[PDB]
């Protein structure tokens, strides 16, 4: 019994460092979600004002916009946790081969 | 359970909510939503031609 | 020279930070194009040039010039696209920075 | 009519927006009172069972 | 991971001074295109009232 | 401009410095009480066994 | 085994907590992250030019 | 966070503002657009002229 | 024009003369409360220890 | 001169060998720690069967 409860409290602490890692990831990913949102508003406005805005400023928007999607890059890379890039979109990928994940 | 506990969210909030409400001033003040800083440098360059 | 901003925690997890603008670049074709495309900015061809030949020229006729004027606007106008491209860069940065940080 | 167009670029709702510098003035203090709290809470922690 | 931090806190520090930075050369951006407005109107005054 | 860069190096966060004002000050008290404790247990070791 | 202990890293904590809290007070008095202390003084170098 | 906020872009408005209501009020007390200042000294030039 | 120029030899810009005579009460009342603090620390220190 | 693409000037070797520096005395730590546990038991044993 006391081996489970030893084991136990090891696997508690390996609950919480679940907890810490899954809140990690979670947070990067409503930052993520954050620039989606302003995504959005720059399809909108990719929109082109409909066809009003010209291709400079169009060119001005891709400019916020790839910007922003080397902040989402950057959010899928920074975030390693004990440096593991948890929201490595390829890490965890279950492919045709389950091993890959 | 007592010595990391800052409410460090709350942390991040503050210069955030602070953030914002200069910005909601910076835009008050000029009375225009058009700011010196280039987010939306598209509408800024539209109207600035 | 390239700007960079030192970002990750890892090393050379960089922004790259361009800026190109001066009182000398105004139209810039791929530089001055002699008086026009730059100058016309610096030098100001108003003195007779303008009264000599106002519209037939386009190289004292104020067609360029006013197009000097124009593109340096939509230089200054894009570089504050990059500029406010990269602000918001920041924003997020920090956003990421305090979230996966805390 | 060029004018009110660039005014459109560069309109403020000085209603909305003063609402939200009022709102955001109120989340700062409120989320302030939380961090003063969330030193309150630890002290209480230690002091209670020291 | 404490180093993680470390070196995130200190490029936070550079992120912030980005800000102060582009925000600098921004500001004075828009200074120099309320001259080239002005400019505009100089060369519409440089129209040489036509002739 | 200048003035808000130079602020950022000269910043303080003062939620968050006040913060750790009190929480080093928790842990100077704590850590105190251990240097207390820590006084009170070898006694016990005498004279429990002189 | 009673004539050593005195929780000499406590000891050894404790001005350090000391001192923690002395540059704590330290900025929050200037409200200034910048010391006289020339910790950082590449940041404080940089903000005096 | 805060002891150097003081809305400083607003603080530049502030004699921007005034001055553009001197520059009002001076046109307005003249009834006539034409200053003493060189501003558009040209114009100023022909109607001396 | 004299007057004018003199007027900017002593000029105030009250906004921020005002908003600075309030900062640097708030930074004297600001390091007032680190005085306060100051004393109360090695209150703490002996009284917990002595 | 080169802040990245060296990466033996480039910023990248050199947070390796503080990043690695710190793995190695956390491994050299991980085995100090491994003895002080051997010395645990140890005692613990000789303090038992001794008796």
């Amino acid at each position: 019994m006391r081996g489970q409860i030893r084991g136990l409290e090891m696997a508690s602490k390996n609950s919480q460092d679940g907890i810490s890692l899954i809140q990690t990831a979670e947070g990067a990913l409503t930052e993520t979600h954050a620039i989606l949102q302003r995504v959005r508003e720059l399809v909108v406005q990719a929109g082109n004002t409909g066809t009003q805005d010209k291709a400079t400023d169009l060119q001005s928007i891709q400019d916020e916009i790839s910007a922003l999607t080397d902040e989402i890059d950057g959010i899928s890379n920074r975030t390693e946790f004990n440096g593991k890039k948890l929201l490595d979109g390829t890490y965890k990928v279950d492919t045709a081969t389950p091993a890959n994940q | 359970i007592n010595h990391n506990i800052a409410a460090l969210n709350t942390l991040n909030r503050l210069p955030s909510n602070n953030s914002a409400s200069q910005k909601n001033m910076e835009k008050l003040s000029s009375g225009l939503r058009i700011n010196r800083a280039g987010d939306d440098a598209a509408g800024l360059a539209i109207s600035e031609k | 020279k390239n700007l960079v901003f030192q970002i990750g925690a890892n090393a050379t997890q960089q922004i790259s930070v361009n800026i190109e603008d001066m009182g000398a670049d105004a139209l810039g074709i791929k530089e001055a194009d002699g008086s026009i495309a730059a100058l016309h900015s610096v030098n100001d061809l108003d003195v007779t040039k303008f009264a000599d030949n106002a519209a037939d020229c386009a190289d004292i006729g104020f067609d360029a010039q006013l197009k000097v004027v124009d593109e340096a606007i939509n230089q200054v106008s894009s570089q504050r696209a990059k500029l406010g491209a990269v602000q918001n860069r920041l924003e997020h940065t920090i956003n990421n920075l305090s979230a996966s940080g805390e | 009519n060029l004018t009110a167009a660039e005014s459109r670029i560069r309109d403020v709702d000085m209603a909305k927006e003063m609402s939200e510098f009022t709102k955001n003035n109120i989340l700062s203090q409120a989320s302030q009172a939380m961090l003063a709290q969330a030193n309150q809470q630890p002290q209480n922690v230690l002091q209670l069972l020291r």
